[PDB]
């Protein structure tokens, strides 16, 4: 009911982040606190942790 | 240029996943030491990657200066001080700074 989408590029190094390119939408999966969430790609598919200020909502900008 | 990410808390798979990283894109392995280079690299990664910068440190004293943090498998090697970055698979399964100088710990 809440997505969000890549703002910029970002590439991880860890196995556990997930890379990917501006525009790659996403569904959020552990807003727990760490402003790293898990997150799945709506491009992809694939799961894994985001850094939260790299997406915006589907409802601003 | 994209911006800044998140503060996140070193962890030891964090540390091995990123030793592995520098080794496979080889790079860092066999280059000189320098505070200057260093300092490129802790700021690479925490912009980048989010990792705060107290976490690739060494073992004081003349000879081999081996990692602080358990999974950063990188030790700086003398080779005529003056030091080389060197991998070292071992230092995954062991804590050799720990070992030496546990009044860190």
């Amino acid at each position: 009911v809440t997505l969000f989408v890549a703002l910029y590029d970002y590439e991880a190094i860890t196995e556990d982040d997930l890379s990917f390119h501006k525009g790659e939408k996403f569904q959020i999966l552990n807003s727990s606190e760490g402003d790293w969430w898990e997150a799945r790609s709506l491009t992809t598919g694939e799961t894994g942790y985001i850094p939260s200020n790299y997406v915006a909502p589907v409802d601003s900008i | 240029v994209r911006p800044q990410v998140p503060l996140r808390p070193m962890t030891y798979k964090a540390a091995l996943d990123i030793s592995h990283f520098l080794k496979e894109k080889g790079g860092l392995e066999g280059l000189i030491w320098s505070q200057r280079r260093q300092e490129i690299l802790d700021l690479w990664i925490y912009h980048t990657q989010g990792y705060f910068p107290d976490w690739q440190n060494y073992t004081p004293g003349p000879g081999i200066r081996y990692p602080l943090t358990f999974g950063w498998c990188f030790k700086l090697v003398p080779v005529e001080e003056v030091l080389v970055w060197r991998f070292d698979s071992k230092l995954a399964f062991h804590h050799m700074a720990r070992e030496l100088h546990p009044e860190y710990y």
